[PDB]
RNA sequence: UCUAAGGGUCGGGUACGAUCAACUUAGAACUGGUACGGACAAGGGGAAUCUGACUGUCUAAUUAAAACAUAGCAUUGCGAUGGUCAGAAAGUGAUGUUGACGCAAU
RNA sequence: CUUGUGACGGCCCGUGAAAAUCCACAGGAAGGAAUAGUUUUCAUGCCAGGUCGUACUGAUAACCGCAGCAGGUCUCCAAGG
RNA sequence: GAUGGGGAAGCUCCGUUUCAAAGGCCUGAUUUUAUGCAGGCCACCAUCGAAAGGGAAUCCGGUUAAGAUUCCGGAACCUGGAUAUGGAUUCUUCACGGUAACGUAACUGAAUGUGGAGACGUCGGCGCGAGCCCUGGGAGGAGUUAUCUUUUCUUCUUAACA
């Protein structure tokens, strides 16, 4: 059965805090607590280990990331940025 | 401190040359709940292990008994 | 009067930095032959977790050129950069995530991260997590570029300093609210003794100048001269404005 | 229904002074301090346990013959078995695409 | 089409002498009653020759040269079949499968074997077969 | 030990083959 | 004084039977000077106001609080030839095994 | 019940010592047999292991509180209902 | 916390690898021989700092008025050094077997490099082991017994090391 209304996994913290905090820690758990994709291995296996540091149980890799995601959207577009202009410097 | 289960084993251990001392130990076991039979432990001090041969037939053991060297100390118990 | 807390946070008595639990300086390799005349490649060993630091470190192990051995670098991890990576470090290396081309060799628009001030010291800029430096112009007689700072400034060095291509790893961490004296006191545990602090208008006028008065108030202005002395500068030092601008 | 002491001076229940309960042939109990227990060996590569090679303390590897300690392959008693066969694979595979690269990278500058 | 052949030399990935080459004078594709796998019936060098300059005169050449070949039974998923070959016809007929499970037999091939290696290498032929596969 | 020993080992054959020298 | 439910291990050509061992729950009669968590052990509760968000801390030996701390919010300084602080001086130091998602001051 | 351990799982903006010491691998320097050697990581056999502490209490009487002071002072073992 | 250095009128202060010409390591070669000269290797760079951290190796029984993992009897183990015999290996000189994971009594390996162990949080449940607790039969001893109780209590143990 669906035990909570919407606190989630920031049941744990009962009463305190104050829910305006609390959904914000919620939002970020979920990312923090969830599997991700292996780029790799292509399985669903990668888990955080610490902040930026995410590790595949299945292949063994370990890939660094964001804090409480596997990917920022800041080191996404970085990415797709160098890969543009690596293509822009031959021609 | 060793088990030794072989007989000519044994007596090649017996002259070693380091060998001074064997004792004979005696036992009444009951391998069964009929039969009580007669252990006979043969153990020989070596200068760092002592090496016990367990011989459960007393004819082989008297047979052993006058095997050993005469120059053995042996101590009968 | 007495002494006071951030006139005594410079003796490093209580007040230096925990460092049993630290894995070693994060610098860059040393530019000696091959990182300014060609490359060199190295590979990722590890990635692992610095005490105190919020962003995750790799250990990248290259090939000693002149002698038969293996050298060990403590790099600051790059977003994306992986396990068994090859890391390329010179003047030819190839323009991708975790190189370590000079900013002489990289062209507008370029974002790179652990930055030379000077060539040679080993990292200086953008090494918390999250940040990263753009290259905003350069200048090849006086040979110089321009670059964004994570603090919005535009520094202008050496053409010959390098920088990691990338953002460094961990970002996004301070979006998420502590919650809990528990983790601001684990969270200092492992950085230095700067935690709790007692605000000084709490205090008797002998341990601060905001302390005393029947009310706690600060009294004169907060805002101090920068020509002000020791035991003097407690407050805003030398603000050119304050509030909350709209 | 007896009752234990330590037989060392050490009061403290630290690491290195963990007891086990044993009955005596005099029947009675005693205290008897165990040392720690090893951790088996691991690979260099992989990082899993190392098959075939003994668990001791590290002073006692010198105690225990060649045997004990290594396996029959090359790098017997160091790396694992698949990773000494995936190193085996990559250095045959990548010194062929270094002949090939070699052959190719002299070719098109010899017709050029 | 098919290329384990009878001539072929491969790199064995798994046993006593894992990264070592032999050459395959033996395929059995479909296995046999005491070898329900495909698997070849090799033969390869154990001790590589060492590396001859001019400057040792005769003794250490003679000391240097030596070979010390294997018969060995392997499975096709424990070899790494390469692109070079090497000829076989001075010992594809004294190892067979019933010169195995008898080790005066096997001492009898290694020895030709053994023979046959030597003046292989004595002579100028197969660099890559007489070289070590360093890993 | 392995240096220790390495030198025992030696010490051993220099003995020996110094007695068999005679 | 009873009833019912909750198991293990052996046994089947190419549905069950035997044996063994657990304290858990529910129910029913009967009974007593209506007693029965029989000693011990063991929450008083409700309607409101003021105040501090909470957990935490302090005046050892008259004040434990509404005081302090706290997370949250905001301001200030600083790109290393630097900010803040130390030292009689120094080829001297702390932050700093640090670099603005940082350090320092409120 | 106490304790040891194994495989796991949860938590972290906390991911939770160092060195002495020991072993293995890669490498192939050098030494090597045939009337003989080479090996003491296999077995057996020989000799030696110095210095200082070691009793007792550890607390309503062996410590500290002017004392044989209802105070203070770290820890291990733990039967039946 | 010395040294090299740098301050300080100075008692002394800074600093601990620094603006230092900072040393020792094995093979041997020589057998006027002592240990130089043949060589070759290596660059940390004092030292102090834990009777709870790391760490080579010992257990049982007995014994005193008072000591014991220390004494006695028995049985082990480790380190350092000497060394011979057996076994192993070799005329294919430096082992064989198994497809393999790997196995064995052994089964050369210098410089140099690499790897492992040392070497590691806390909590929760589950599995296994040891000791204790509970309990049955049997062999002994003691207790209660007007009545009742095949009953109540107690002994029945196995160390290190191989
Ligand atoms: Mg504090
Ligand atoms: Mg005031
Ligand atoms: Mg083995
Ligand atoms: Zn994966
Ligand atoms: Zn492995």
């Amino acid at each position: 059965a669906k035990r909570t209304k919407k606190v989630g996994i920031t049941g744990k913290y009962g009463v305190r805090y104050g829910s305006s905090l609390r959904r914000q820690v919620k939002k970020l758990e979920i990312q923090q607590h969830a599997r991700y994709d292996c780029s790799f291995c292509g399985k669903k296996t990668v888990k955080r280990g610490a902040a930026g540091i995410w590790t595949c149980s299945c292949c063994k890799k370990t890939v660094a990331g964001g804090a409480y995601t596997v990917s920022t959207a800041a080191a996404a577009t970085v990415r797709s940025t160098i890969r543009r202009l690596r293509e822009m410097v031959e021609a | 401190a060793r088990e030794i289960t072989d007989i000519k084993q044994f007596l090649e251990l017996t002259r070693r040359a380091d060998v001074k001392t064997a004792t004979v130990k005696i036992n009444k076991k009951l391998n069964k709940a009929g039969k009580p039979f007669r252990q006979t432990k043969f153990k020989v001090r070596g200068s760092s292990s002592l090496y016990t041969l367990v011989i459960n037939d007393a004819g082989k053991a008297k047979k052993l008994i006058q095997s050993l060297p005469p120059t053995l100390k042996v101590n009968r118990l | 009067g007495r002494v006071i807390r951030n006139q005594r946070k410079g003796a490093g008595s209580i007040f230096t930095s925990h460092t049993r639990l630290r894995q070693g300086a994060a610098k860059l390799r040393t530019l000696d032959y091959a990182e300014r005349h060609g490359y060199i490649r190295g590979i990722v060993k590890q990635i692992v977790h610095d005490s105190g630091r919020g962003a995750p470190l790799a250990k990248v192990v290259f090939r000693d050129p002149y002698k038969y051995r293996l050298r060990e670098e403590i790099f600051i991890a790059n977003e994306g950069v992986h396990t068994g990576q090859f890391i390329y470090a010179g003047k030819k290396a190839s323009l991708n995530v975790g190189n370590v081309l000079p900013l002489g060799s990289v062209p507008e628009g370029t974002i790179v991260s652990n930055v030379e001030e000077k060539p040679g010291d080993r990292g200086a800029l953008a090494r918390a997590s999250g940040n990263y430096v753009i290259i905003i112009g350069h200048n090849p007689d006086e040979n110089k570029t321009r670059v964004r700072l994570p603090s919005g400034a535009k520094k202008v060095i050496s053409s010959d300093a390098r920088g990691v291509i990338g953002v460094i790893a961990g970002g996004g961490r301070v979006d998420k609210p502590l919650l809990k004296a528990g983790r601001a006191f684990h969270k200092y545990r492992l950085k230095r003794n700067s935690w709790p602090k007692t605000r000084g208008v709490a205090m008797n006028p002998v341990d601060h100048p905001h302390g005393g008065g029947n009310h706690q108030h600060i009294g004169k202005a907060s805002t101090i001269s920068r020509g002000a002395v020791s035991g003097q500068k407690a407050g805003l030092i030398a603000a050119r404005r304050t509030g909350l601008l709209r | 229904a007896q009752r234990v002491t330590f037989r060392r001076r050490n009061p403290y229940n630290t690491r290195s002074n963990k007891i086990k309960v044993v009955k005596t042939p005099g029947g009675i109990l005693r205290a008897q301090h165990v040392k720690k227990l090893a951790t088996r060996p691991k690979c260099g590569d992989c990082g899993s346990a190392l098959q075939g090679i003994s668990t001791l303390r590290p002073r006692q590897y010198a105690t225990v013959s060649k045997t004990h300690k290594t396996v029959s392959r090359a790098y017997g008693g160091s790396r694992c078995a698949n990773c000494v066969k995936e190193r085996i694979i990559r250095a045959f595979l990548i010194e062929e695409q270094k002949i090939v690269k070699k052959v190719v990278k002299e070719q098109t500058e010899a017709a050029k | 089409a098919k290329f384990l052949k009878a001539g072929k030399v491969a790199v064995v990935v798994r046993g006593r002498y894992a990264g070592k080459k032999v050459v395959i004078v033996k395929p059995h594709d479909e296995g046999s009653k005491s070898h329900p796998f495909g698997h070849a019936l090799v033969a390869g060098i154990e001790r590589y020759p060492l590396k001859v300059t001019k400057k040792h005169g005769a003794k250490k050449v003679a000391k240097r040269t030596k070979i010390k070949p294997f018969i060995k039974v392997v499975n096709y998923n424990h070899l790494l079949p390469t692109r070079y070959t090497l000829d076989v016809e001075a010992f594809k007929s004294v190892v067979s499968t019933e010169t195995f499970e008898q080790p005066s037999q096997r001492e009898e091939a290694k020895k030709v074997v053994k023979k046959a290696f030597e003046e292989r290498h004595q002579a100028g032929k197969n660099q890559w077969f007489f070289s070590k596969l360093r890993f | 030990m392995r240096a220790k020993w390495r030198k025992k080992r030696t010490r051993r054959l220099k003995r020996k083959r110094r007695k068999v020298r005679a």
